[PDB]
């Protein structure tokens, strides 16, 4: 298997490839989230130099990952999927076990788990 | 197990070793595996024990009742009695034994009735586990109108050998030489025959 | 599906001085299923006592046939029996079986009226005698039976101490086993006077 | 053995005999078959002693490292499948136990889950398991109500146990108490049938099978 | 799981006051059929240790390998491999011992059973029994097979207990093992009359003894023997 | 066959036999009366293998018909049990033994008293307050050993023995379609019709 | 069980161990498996004790009848011939396996007999359990021309390897000397090497230590 | 076909006092009808005041014990030396045993000493792990023989004070290592007399907070 | 092994 | 565990399931559900060895539902059956198959159509009118056969199903303690509460 | 089967017969039981005709992968390779090998390998169902430093016996001579060897 | 039963 440490310290501290991988989100159309008293709204920017595009069947910015819980993102969309995909799976999973949906926390920081793992794990980016 | 049966110019030889054995464990280390059924006919034991006595103990009272009646019986008569009790009880005994008498119109007989019950008469024979081993040294060593040192010597090299190889034969060779002479019982101890 | 072991329960049988102790639980059960506690293994031909453990319809029918054979004995002998000779009645009735044997543990016990000598002797299923001057034990709990009395047993003990012995024999090695107890009874036999005791012990 | 868990108006009631047996062998008649998992739990054990008392202290580890991870105690629903899950994993391998996981948590409220070696796993409001708990069952259902009083409730759940451990050759040495409340679990002593029994007949009238 | 197909009969062995005596006979049996009568079953490591076996010979030739090897290996970077860092008896039993064991545990045992007879750097007698289940037992006296039912009888009224082996001398000794030797050449039907016997001394050091041979043996008596009554 | 209840009361001993004959996956019969009268105030349930339960029953039947016809007199329940239990200790050593439980119920004219046996296919008799054959004793042995009391009336143990049912039909894997209650007393033999 | 039979010059002599079994725990610590057939021929007993016995006790009865009905003394192969006739006639069902010996108006005998109906001569025998650490001992201090004190001697120290080295075999030695033109001396206990050792406590109970329910008088009488 | 396991008999017996514990176990060694060994200890001192033995099935039993010695040794490397208290070797040999749970270590294991407050205490286990603290515990073949008599004189059982009409108890209270001695050395006697497995030596190791003593017995060798 |  | 059984009629398909979980000789619970929703639309009812029945149910229950959540879109109950049969199809060649049998009852929205699936353990598919699974067939499918019409309403197929779960009580040897029935339709799945 | 290897004064000879029978059905009456691992190293196959070809096979291949790296192997060398399979497949082999091999510094060795897979050197060996009978007689008759025509008829006469006793054992009795001289192949016929 |  490919091995390489792609994800390493700088002199200065930083991990370059993960800064980097900020500058994506930068690029990434605008995405925001507002919670109000008894509901949360996300919005999502979809830029218009893309004409005579099929809005029935181009993938939603915003994704389900449970009946009770969303996703949306801002930067490489295929990235995105592969996030989306391992939420959805466990969300089903933990359904089994636990015989009880996801905490929106519990979602998140499992998500936030697979993101940390590839800063850390050789061969990935 | 080791027995045979030779006959000879002057009449007929048993020959037997002495080892009984229960498993690997030797019971008896100086068995009479040679036994009279009458005054010059004799057999030899291989097999159940307990079957082989019960069969000579009843083939005796057979011969002796013969005796009372009608005189002296024939070695083929007694070899009759013995196929008659192994064939007709096949299915519950374990015994191969060799008839060998002296008439003094017939000369030495040997009778060989394996576990079948079937009866073979034979110039010598041979039987029991150890037999096996010294088929190939008796059939190229045995000749017809031997002498008793001839007969004697042919039958202590081969249960020797028989002796060597088989872990169930062992101990004293006996012997025991039917002639018109009469009835005569021969020993040998290992430290004789083992170095033959 | 072993006979000696389905309905379960122990005799034991102990000598002291100028007398003789007999004691069994009083548990039928079929395997696990307790069935009845009041299920008693000891009878009484004339003075010559007799415990008998293992399959309970042959306990039964052991029980009636030395009945049968005990009251004809003293008809024609014109005597009670007495426990040398009943040991041996018991050893040949056992032994007639012996290729369809009565699945029990007999135990005799009694006080010889001639001699006057405490007398105890247990057999096996096809009626092998074992005669011992100290104690016989017999069922499901014989080896807790075995491990109790020859630690605690202690030889020309007076009815009265012979008596907390025995029942001590009984019910800590009764405990112990899942087939015995449901109560105990333990007869002290002196040479013209026997007493009958019910002893209280643990109901599980 | 005898392990009987019911559901009534005051709680959960928990009764467990003592005696652990190898063959006709009675190996001992002081065993805990009831685990304290937590405040709020409780496990009960059948069947065979090592794998209850192995899989049921491991199931208190994993319901430990559920509180760590998610700062919340287990339900009873969860920590009754980690142990229902684990079983099934090992199913064919042999595993001999009989269980009821029996506790309070605020979203389910008292909840009795049987599970066994088979990987059954089932919520219910009465459950008896072992050799006698039929002979639980007989006088438990017999008497049971759902309006019974934590006294009487407590009593039943003893007397159902001390039936078994009477009738079953398998059953007996001592009956072990547990009330669950929604204050958590709460010990109600440890009962010697050698006492109880005379104790139950001569104030109950009860068992007069027995030579009184 | 195996059969055991050339098997070697009873080891014998006893602790006398300055060392241990070792002995067994030179047969390869086939079953019933008494196959080879040139095996040696008591195999020397170094000058302080015998190990003898008995049991299948195909696993007992693998074992004298090992032992082989092992006496080899100890070599490797050891300037004191024939003085302070020599191999001790105690050392190769337990490497057997464990061989053994986790043989048996994987179920495909080393059909054998392993006598390991020799003295210590210290000077005490060391003698200890391994079988291909991995028990592990010492004694004054040990056996394998038809030995442990008719030697140890033999030898046990020489060395009762351990406050015996002080009193036990190298002639009493020696003694007892071949009287032994010759009891079983009567009884044991799988047993040779040519055997081997090592002595392992603190002072004289390890003597084998090669192509010995049981002899006084009474067979008078069967003359006398006539039928079964 | 499977369920054979006995409960003997002060002065009466209850039989209550499931009414069930199954074989296979299908229930051929749901009203059999799993029992026979051997005198006037004797009564036998019985339970076990096919064939030979009816066989036997009647067979005993014949010989204390027999008996009552012979001497102009009703043979005792003691002594009606003790010639059941003969009867199947000679038959467990028998060539094809009797595969046949049984439960004695009587009443004894000479003491006025109830008395109910029982008595297993090896020939294992024993007197009970209550008795139950198979599978059924696992609960009701428990249940009887709290509730029954000696000196109960016919009416109590008519309510002890439907406390009985009750928990039999909640927690007995089989249908055995009720049972068919008889009471043995002074006045002799006779069925509860309504159960 | 260890039992063992040795031959001398003017009788023979059979010795037993005193230890019954029912699989590994002891029944009997002291129990005589020597039987008297007649009262100069005398038998050892090991395998199934109930069918030793009997067999013994069988024979035995048979054998006096003969004595009676002949006017003569009865003969060890008289014995010896009515006991393989009668075990081999069960094909081994009767675990009966035996060292007869005897004195009688022919001479002193020494046989063996086993269940299956075999029988063995020899000046030296030993059957049961033990019987591989007996003839151990037999094999190396038997020789021919034994005196009485030596026979006797030989024979005990057989059992005793048996007692030590057998866990089936135990307790005490009993020994039978039949000499010929003297009566059979039956040592019973000959020796007792076994005896238990002072125990360290008395486990006898205050009186009134066990709970009692009933008390009773049982009528023996009539 | 090839069976992995043997019987190698003898008996062990574990009773925990006030500030002290006793593990007794017989020296016999045996497999079949034959004694291996007559001194052959069983009773290891593993450390910090830790005594185990692993009666039954010799191989499994030593395994074990190794097994354990070394758990103690890695025990105080991994935690800066500090003391493995009896609690804390009775969870880690359960462990150890249900690792081999469908192979299992085929022995009944004892272990004894001091608990954390100083106080005798005593573990005992099933062949799979299964464990108990108990006052009393014997193991091995001759468990059901002494576990009955232990049963009566250590926990006092089915003993009622005398004219209370068997409804007062006799009260527990510990014993003196001196009467423990005695129950353990009266134990093992009775056991001896009565299994064949059980006898030649007698070795018990008493923990103390000074530390473990050993005491050897002789018992009968036959 | 235990059963309970 | 045991009875099973689903009847197709016009516009519905009605899913009837025994409520008794027996083990040994005790009736543990007389109130199981042996029944998990896949999908809105789709019902699934198992019967089988302990254990499986459930861990093979939910299995697929999470299945269904994580490829709902992916697609936004609903199952065809011919897709789940064919699935679900290919899940059972691998398990017979497993190590420990699943020893579990289930019926699918599924209205698919796309054709406005009930469907009925039964398939066993081996990973034996049908499509039918009226199924059962084990001995509960030998019975209901002779009554089916002569009282069943593919043009039946709810109430006649729940009147259809009464007259099986009657002649089940009368001739079946075990007390199964009635049914749980559910009916899948246009508006989704729903539970008779009174049967 | 019967097969023997004799050591002799100019090398080794093997000797071994021709019949391979399934049941009581003879599948080849000429049978080549006489197979080469390498130049001067032959073996002796009894047991499992598949697993003593395989196993044959395997060190043939051995031995010259042996003899392109360090020359000419020895006999012992071949044995240990034969063994090596033999032992470490106890299991899953059924096969009695005789190994004889002629070097010049050590002449004529004969190694034989039974079922076990243990290592037997001896002056000469028999093995195969046919050897049995002919213990007693090749013990009697073997003599060390034979000549080549000695040894041939002690082989002829010894497989001859072999043969007339087993049924598994027949046809012509092929041998391979191993000397400094080379390699012959003899064979003999029924109408010879059954008339000795 | 016994056996000695
Ligand atoms: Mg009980
Ligand atoms: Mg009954
Ligand atoms: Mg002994
Ligand atoms: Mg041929």
């Amino acid at each position: 298997g490919y091995d390489r440490a792609l994800s390493i310290f700088s002199p200065d501290g930083h991990i370059f490839q993960v800064e980097y991988a900020l500058e994506a989100v930068k690029r990434g159309t605008c995405a925001v989230g507002v919670k109000g008293k008894n509901c949360v709204v996300l919005g999502c920017e979809r830029r218009s130099t893309l004409k005579l595009q099929d809005t029935r069947i181009t993938p939603s910015k915003v994704s389900k990952i449970d009946s009770h819980v969303v996703l949306s993102f801002s930067g490489l969309n295929a990235d995105s999927r592969i996030l989306i995909e391992k939420a959805r799976v466990e969300a089903q999973s933990h359904r089994l076990t636990l015989e009880d949906p996801v905490t929106v926390e519990y979602l998140t920081r499992y998500v936030a788990g697979v993101q940390q793992r590839y800063t850390q794990s050789g061969g990935v980016r | 197990t080791s027995i045979m049966a030779v006959t000879f110019k002057d009449g007929v030889i048993l020959g037997a070793d002495s080892r009984t054995t229960t498993g690997a464990y030797i019971a008896n280390r100086v068995t009479d595996k040679l036994t009279r059924v009458h005054d010059k006919i004799w057999c030899c034991r291989s097999g159940s024990a307990a079957d082989t006595q019960a069969i000579a103990d009843i083939v005796q009272y057979h011969l002796e009742l013969y005796t009372s009646q009608y005189g002296t019986p024939s070695t083929e008569t007694a070899a009759s009695v013995f196929k008659e009790l192994c064939y007709e009880n096949k299915d519950n005994l374990t015994a191969g034994i060799i008839v060998a008498g002296y008439d003094d119109k017939n000369k030495g007989e040997v009778y060989t009735i394996p576990l079948g019950g079937s009866v073979h008469k034979l110039p010598y024979a041979i039987a029991g586990s150890g037999s096996t081993f010294i088929y190939g040294y008796c059939d190229k060593n045995f000749r017809e109108n031997m002498s008793k040192e001839e007969t004697v010597d042919f039958i202590k090299h081969s249960l020797s050998q028989a002796i060597k190889w088989d872990g169930s034969s062992g101990g004293v060779i006996r012997m025991v030489v039917l002639t018109a002479a009469g009835v005569e019982r021969l020993i040998f101890y290992p430290d004789e025959y083992e170095q033959l | 599906s072993d006979p000696s072991s389905i309905n379960g329960g122990i005799v034991v049988a102990m000598t002291g001085k100028d007398c003789v102790a007999i004691a069994c639980d009083l548990r039928l059960g079929s395997q696990s299923l307790g069935v009845s506690n009041k299920f008693e293994k000891i009878f009484h031909y004339g003075h010559v006592f007799l415990g008998i453990t293992g399959l309970a319809t042959d306990v039964t029918t052991l029980n009636e046939m030395f009945r049968y054979k005990t009251n004809l004995y003293k008809l024609k002998e014109e005597r009670a029996i007495e426990p040398e000779t009943f040991t041996q009645l018991v050893s040949s009735s056992l032994y007639e079986r012996r290729f369809g044997p009565y699945f029990v543990g007999p135990v005799v016990a009694g006080i010889n009226s001639k001699s006057g000598k405490p007398f105890i002797a247990g057999f096996d299923l096809i009626g092998c005698i074992d005669e011992a001057k100290d104690f016989i034990v017999s069922g499901t709990a014989s080896d807790q039976l075995f491990g109790m009395c020859e630690s605690l047993y202690e030889p020309n003990l007076e009815p009265e101490d012979l008596f907390e012995t025995i029942s001590q024999a009984l019910l800590n090695a009764a405990d112990r086993d899942a087939l015995s107890g449901w109560g105990a009874v333990v007869y002290i036999i002196k040479k013209d006077e026997v007493v009958k005791r019910y002893l209280k012990m643990r109901q599980d | 053995t005898t392990t009987l868990a019911f559901r009534f108006q005051g709680g959960i009631i928990v009764a467990v005999d003592s005696r652990a047996t190898a063959g006709n062998w009675v190996a001992s008649q002081t065993v805990k078959k009831v685990i304290e998992i937590n405040p709020f739990l409780l496990g009960t054990m059948a069947g065979g002693a090592a794998d209850c008392q192995f899989w049921e202290t491991w199931l208190g580890s994993q319901c430990r490292l559920h509180e760590l991870r998610e700062k919340e105690r287990i339900s009873v629903a969860a920590a009754s499948k980690i142990l229902s899950n684990l079983v099934y994993q090992y199913k064919g391998a042999g595993l001999s136990m009989g269980t009821m996981i029996c506790g309070y948590t605020r979203k389910e409220g008292p909840t009795i889950y049987y599970v066994d070696s088979d990987g059954t796993r089932l919520k219910g409001d009465i459950f008896c398991v072992g050799s006698g708990q039929t002979f639980a069952y007989g006088v438990l259902d017999s008497n049971y109500k759902w309006d019974l009083s934590v006294e009487d409730a407590l009593y039943l759940g003893k007397r159902s146990i001390l039936a078994a451990a009477h009738r079953d050759a398998y059953s007996g040495g001592s009956v072990n108490l547990y009330h669950v409340t929604e204050d958590g679990w709460i010990y109600h002593g440890n009962h010697d049938v050698g006492e109880l029994f005379w104790k139950v007949k001569e104030e109950e009238g009860s068992f007069n099978n027995v030579i009184g | 799981t195996q059969q055991p197909i050339v098997t070697g009969t009873s080891v014998i062995s006893m602790k006398y006051d300055n060392g241990v005596i070792i002995a067994a006979d030179n047969l390869g049996s086939y079953g019933s059929l008494l196959r080879f009568n040139g095996v040696e079953r008591l195999i020397p490591v170094g000058d302080n240790t015998v190990v003898g076996i008995s049991g299948d010979i195909s696993d007992m030739q693998h074992i004298e390998r090992l032992l082989k090897d092992l006496v080899t290996e100890n070599a490797y970077d050891n300037p004191l491999a024939d003085a302070e860092e020599a191999l001790e008896p105690s050392y190769i039993f337990e490497y057997l011992a464990t061989v053994m064991y986790q043989r048996r545990s994987k179920m495909n045992p080393l059909w054998n059973a392993i006598i390991v007879a020799g003295v210590q750097s210290n000077g005490d007698q060391f003698l200890r029994y391994v079988n291909l289940l991995g028990v592990t037992y010492s004694s004054p006296t040990l056996a394998t097979g038809f030995g442990a039912h008719m030697a140890n009888p033999l030898l046990r009224k020489v060395v009762d207990r351990e406050s015996d082996i002080p009193k036990t001398t190298v002639q009493v000794a020696e003694e007892a093992i071949v009287n032994a030797m010759r009891v079983l050449y009567y009884r044991d039907a799988r047993s040779s009359r040519n055997f081997s016997l090592a002595i392992i001394d603190k002072n004289t050091g390890l003597t084998f003894k090669k192509n010995l041979q049981v002899e006084n043996m009474k067979w008078d008596f069967a003359k006398d023997i006539k039928g079964y009554g | 066959m499977d369920i054979i209840l006995g409960i003997r009361v002060q002065d009466s001993v209850i039989l209550a036999s499931s009414k069930a004959v199954t074989r296979g996956i299908s229930v051929l019969k749901d009203s059999d009366d799993k029992t026979r009268q051997l005198s006037p105030h004797t009564l036998m349930s019985f339970a076990g293998e096919a064939g030979d339960t009816v066989q036997f029953a009647e067979y005993i039947q014949a010989n204390i018909q027999l008996y009552s016809i012979r001497e102009d007199y009703e043979l005792s329940p003691q002594a009606v049990s003790s010639f059941v239990r003969q009867e199947l200790a000679k038959s467990i050593r028998s060539r094809r033994p009797y595969q046949v439980n049984v439960l004695i119920g009587g009443y004894d004219k000479k003491k006025n008293k109830p008395e109910l046996y029982q008595i297993d296919y090896l020939g294992t008799k024993v007197e009970l307050p209550y008795g139950a054959h198979g599978y059924s004793g696992f609960y009701t042995f428990s249940l009887l050993d709290h509730h029954y009391r000696p000196d109960m009336t016919t009416e109590e143990g008519l309510d002890l023995l439907k406390l009985c049912v009750q928990e039999l039909e909640k927690r007995m894997p089989m249908d055995f379609k009720g049972v068919i209650v008889k009471i043995v007393d002074k006045d002799g033999i006779r069925q509860v019709d309504d159960f | 069980t260890t039992i063992v039979g040795v031959k001398f010059n003017n009788g023979v002599v059979i010795a037993a161990d005193t230890r019954s079994t029912q699989g590994p725990i002891v029944a009997d610590k002291n129990c005589a498996k020597l039987h008297r057939i007649s009262p100069k021929i005398w038998c050892a007993g090991a395998g199934t004790a109930a069918d030793t016995e009997a067999v013994t006790q069988l024979i035995g009865s048979n054998i006096e009848l003969h004595s009676l009905y002949t006017s003569r003394e009865p003969r060890v192969v008289s014995a010896l011939q009515m006991l393989k006739q009668h075990l081999f006639k069960y094909q081994g069902h009767i675990g009966a396996y035996l060292i007869v010996a005897g004195v009688d108006p022919t001479g002193s005998h020494l046989f063996s007999i086993h269940a299956h109906g075999s029988t063995d001569v020899g000046y030296y025998l030993s059957l049961g359990s033990g019987s591989l650490a007996a003839m151990a001992v037999l094999e190396s201090h038997w020789k021919q021309d034994l005196t009485k004190e030596e026979a006797i001697k030989l024979a005990s120290d057989a059992i005793q390897a048996g007692i030590w080295n057998d866990l089936g075999s135990g307790s005490n030695v009993d020994v039978c000397v039949m000499e010929i033109g003297k009566d059979a001396e039956y040592l019973r206990n000959y020796l007792t090497p076994n005896v238990r050792e002072e125990k360290q406590k008395s486990y006898k109970f205050p009186r009134g230590t066990t709970a009692v329910l009933k008390e009773s008088i049982v009528n023996i009488c009539d | 076909q090839f069976n992995p396991y043997g019987d190698n008999g003898g008996t062990i017996l574990g009773i925990a006092g006030e500030d002290f514990a006793v593990l007794a176990g017989d020296t016999r060694n045996i497999t079949d009808y034959s004694i291996n060994s007559r001194y052959e200890p069983k009773v290891f001192d593993c450390g910090d005041n830790i005594v185990m033995s692993a009666n039954g099935f010799a191989a499994d039993g030593d395994a074990l014990v190794k097994r354990f010695k070394n758990s103690v040794k890695w025990y105080h490397f991994d935690h800066n030396d500090k003391k493995l208290s009896i609690n804390s070797a009775a969870r880690n040999i359960q462990h150890l045993l249900y690792g081999k749970r469908f192979f299992p270590y085929y022995v009944h294991t004892i272990i004894a000493g001091l608990d954390e407050d100083g106080k005798g205490a005593v573990y005992s286990f099933d062949p799979v792990g299964s464990y108990e603290r108990e006052q009393c515990r014997a193991g091995g073949a001759a468990a059901s023989l002494i576990m009955p008599f232990l049963d009566n004189q250590v926990n006092f059982k089915n003993q009622y004070e005398p004219g209370t009409n068997g409804k007062v108890k006799k009260p527990l209270k510990y014993l003196s290592v001196e009467e423990v001695i005695k129950l353990v050395r009266d134990s093992f006697t009775s056991a001896t007399e009565r299994h064949i497995q059980v006898g030649d030596g007698l070795e018990i190791l008493i923990v103390t907070k000074d530390g473990v003593r050993k005491e050897f017995y002789e018992l009968k060798r036959d | 092994f235990l059963y309970x």
